[PDB]
């Protein structure tokens, strides 16, 4: 009766950050003690409670929020934080009670010669909403002209590609993101094994 | 500025060249590349924003990569009408500003070669009147673009007076230059005849002109 | 789409102040309007911007010098650059990346400013006549462009109805400190009795413009 932590984890394909993928984990039993306790993990930050604290506590449901970006980009997965991918791709709250962990990706997800498959939304005519997902590719209109899903003069395809090669920095390659969050709202059903 | 280009690059029609563009991470780390193409006597013209996005009218030959700190652009069945300079540019947090490469030379050397055309004007007989004379030698259509000019009068070399422009590409993708010689009406009268001598490949083509 | 096109002295005295104007062709948009120079066999320099907003971005090497406005009455954005020396010879472009400070999708024709201490000259335009040797049928005729200061000098032939064979040379710097320039067209031998040929010579910088008749010898 384990929670499906491992088809979280240890995925093949991790979607991109503008589609993150979600799943909501209920009714089973998890450890964030096995969890945490791998040296596999560049940053394992949880605002708020602590993984020894959370194998006592019970929620309604928990959820796993999977994707990719670059490595300088990790900072913006926290609370307060701005920037491309904490505006336009995923937006993390102020009360934030959750936790965040990345992993280097070069061996998984960098092709030489460029592996453009991930994506980042590079134009939104507005800030993302804690925990929103805008997965539309209209034609960003920049100007007061109309661009009728044309790309062109100040109108621009909102997505942009990732350049992710092996050779290039660790700043610039790829990284794996998960971000655990703990909803209570309802019996709680998904539980430590204390 | 601060992105650095090579300074030439070189293919033969038909086939493709890449020019790349090295930075730093306040420039193409974080910001977006594009891409200029300026053929000499006409203004800059965008070939690649957003790293590989293409503008309206430009053919899918052009095309541009970004990876970490580096850019590069691929021009695909070279023609000789892509003889140009090309820019990258990018923005730099660092520097609050748009930074430009120096520009990459792109030169097609495998060209149908062309022999030069020689015209030489004596001094207008209105020029001799304003106590004046030059004479125009006028080369043109020719490839490679290289070229060795010189004066004779009569059949001494003369070299006081002389200016010689850098060769120029045309309309018809051939080279041309102009030289030109300065002199006295006493002087023009003075001699037999006056001769431009245009060397062309190691051979000479030349032509003369008699008061 | 938007047209830009720049307008300029040509020739400033050194330590006193380069002004150009570029009109845009209304000019409330949410634009970036900047401005390029490029000094003469050189790279491209990016002088700065001004928003639509008033917000505005110079070069860190050019700041202290360089003032750019907006103005909605002549629908056009300016540039002026100070205290300028013999490094700021280049030709201006005015450019706009539109609404996203990004790649400059629009650009102007460009204008040359030669900044020199040297007056203003105007030139000397003289026919080149053809003569019998006259090349197979094929007739070479020309204008010679001499002694002017600064450049450029634009020939047009018949007033641009004839541009079919026409080729203008670019221009030799003398010892002198004068641009000399000449200008060939290629015309039936046949057609050097019959037909008028007729070089037009612009200086912009002089306000002069000559239209010199060339006649065979
Ligand atoms: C995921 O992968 C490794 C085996 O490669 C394993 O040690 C780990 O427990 C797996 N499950 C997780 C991280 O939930």
């Amino acid at each position: 009766n384990l929670c499906p932590f491992g088809e979280v984890f240890n995925a093949t394909r991790f979607a991109s950050v503008y589609a993150w993928n979600r799943k909501r984990i209920s009714n089973c039993v998890a450890d964030y003690s096995v969890l945490y306790n791998s040296a596999s993990f560049s940053t394992f930050k949880c605002y708020g409670v602590s993984p020894t604290k959370l194998n006592d506590l019970c929620f309604t449901n928990v959820y796993a929020d999977s994707f990719v970006i670059r490595g300088d980009e990790v900072r913006q997965i926290a609370p307060g934080q701005t920037g491309k991918i904490a505006d336009y791709n995923y937006k993390l709250p102020d009360d934030f009670t959750g936790c965040v962990i990345a992993w280097n990706s070069n061996n998984l997800d960098s092709k030489v010669g460029g592996n453009y498959n991930y994506l980042y939304r590079l134009f939104r005519k507005s800030n993302l909403k804690p925990f929103e997902r805008d997965i539309s590719t209209e034609i960003y209109q920049a100007g007061s002209t109309p661009c009728n899903g044309v790309e062109g003069f100040n109108c621009y395809f909102p997505l942009q590609s990732y350049g992710f090669q092996p050779t290039n920095g660790v700043g610039y390659q790829p990284y794996r993101v998960v971000v655990l969050s703990f909803e209570l709202l309802a019996p709680a059903t998904v539980c430590g094994p204390k | 500025a601060v992105l650095t280009q090579p300074s030439s690059a070189s293919s033969t029609p038909g086939q493709r060249v890449i020019i790349s563009c090295s930075g730093s991470s306040s420039n193409i780390g974080s910001n977006t590349v594009s891409w200029y193409q300026q053929v000499p006597g006409a203004a800059p013209k965008l070939l690649i924003y957003f790293d590989y996005r293409r503008p309206s009218g430009v053919p899918d030959r052009f095309s541009g990569t970004r990876s970490g700190t580096s850019a590069s652009l691929g021009i695909s069945g070279l023609q000789s009408e892509d003889e140009a300079d090309y820019y990258c540019a990018a923005w730099d947090d660092s520097l609050s500003a748009w930074v430009f490469g120096r520009g990459t030379k792109l030169t097609v050397l495998g060209q149908p070669k062309a022999a030069p055309s020689v015209t030489l004007f004596p001094p207008s007989s209105e020029e001799l009147q304003a106590n004046k004379a030059t004479l125009v030698c006028l080369i043109s259509d020719f490839y490679p673009g290289a070229v060795t000019v010189a004066w004779k009068a009569d059949s001494s070399p003369v070299k006081a007076g002389v200016e010689t422009t850098t060769p120029s590409k045309q309309s018809n993708n051939k080279y041309a230059a102009s030289s030109y010689l300065s002199l006295t009406p006493e002087q023009w009268k003075s001699h037999r005849s006056y001769s431009c001598q245009v060397t062309h490949e190691g051979s000479t083509v030349e032509k003369t002109v008699a008061p | 789409q938007v047209t830009l096109r720049e307008s300029g002295p040509g020739l400033v005295k050194p330590s006193e102040t380069l002004s150009l104007t570029c009109a845009v062709s209304l000019s409330s948009v949410n634009y970036y309007w900047s401005w390029i120079r490029q000094h003469p066999g050189k790279g491209l320099e990016w002088i700065g911007y001004i928003y639509y907003s008033g917000s505005t971005n110079y070069n860190p090497s050019l700041k202290s010098r360089v003032t750019m406005s907006l103005d909605t009455s002549k629908n056009q954005f300016s540039l002026k650059l100070s205290s300028v020396t013999a490094a700021d010879t280049a030709v201006y472009y005015c450019a706009t990346p539109g609404a996203i400070m990004g790649a400059l999708h629009i650009w102007g024709q460009g204008t040359l400013v030669t900044v020199s201490s040297a007056s203003t000259k105007g030139p000397s335009v003289f026919p080149l006549a053809p003569s019998s040797k006259t090349s197979g049928g094929t007739a070479a005729l020309g204008c010679l462009v001499k002694d002017y200061f600064p450049e450029p000098v634009t020939v047009s032939w018949n007033s641009g109805a004839l541009t079919s064979g026409v080729h203008t040379f670019p221009a030799v710097l003398q010892s002198s400190g004068l641009y000399s320039l000449s200008s060939v067209v290629t015309v039936p031998s046949s057609s050097l009795g019959t037909q008028t040929y007729i070089c037009n010579v612009n200086h912009k910088p002089s306000n002069t413009k000559v239209d010199k008749k060339v006649e065979p010898k």
